[PDB]
């Protein structure tokens, strides 16, 4: 009996198969996360400057209440 | 259209950048005198006192009184 090397392919390993797809973003949708981001960074921003405003004239009306300093 | 609908997606396409350095910056100057917002931050700015306030001698004045808490001149307390 005659034993050389067998021949197999089975699945063929797929002879060329794209892998490279659109994943996650989609493009419009990006700018609403991406800009509404953005409005939402000013508004939360915006309203700690006021509340630092209470502490700004309070802190100035210390020198102000201070005369014998 | 011959400038606003032809020179927008060729913009969008060549030199794609260039759109946020003219929107922007231009919305920059535009924003700032239409939206009914900014005469409230001018009012704050020139409430907050610097340096200490100067006493007048009162001699037939209206809305000044003592320094506690009353009734006189203005007296901010715009938005809490």
């Amino acid at each position: 009996x005659x034993x050389x090397x067998x021949x197999x392919x089975x699945x063929x390993x797929x002879x060329x198969x794209x892998x490279x797809x659109x994943x996650x973003x989609x493009g419009y949708s990006m700018f609403a996360v991406g800009i509404g981001a953005l409005l939402f960074g000013y508004w939360s921003m915006m309203k700690w400057n006021r509340e630092r405003r209470r502490l700004q004239i309070e802190d100035f009306e210390a020198r102000i209440a201070l005369m014998p300093l | 259209a011959e400038r606003v609908a032809a020179f927008l997606k060729n913009v969008w396409a060549k030199e794609p950048v260039l759109v946020a350095s003219f929107a922007i910056a231009g919305l920059a100057v535009i924003l700032p005198t239409l939206s009914p917002y900014t005469k409230y931050s001018l009012m704050i700015n020139x409430x907050x006192x610097x340096x200490x306030x100067x006493x007048x001698x009162x001699x037939x004045x209206x809305x000044x009184x003592x320094x506690x808490x009353x009734x006189x001149x203005x007296x901010x307390x715009x938005x809490x």
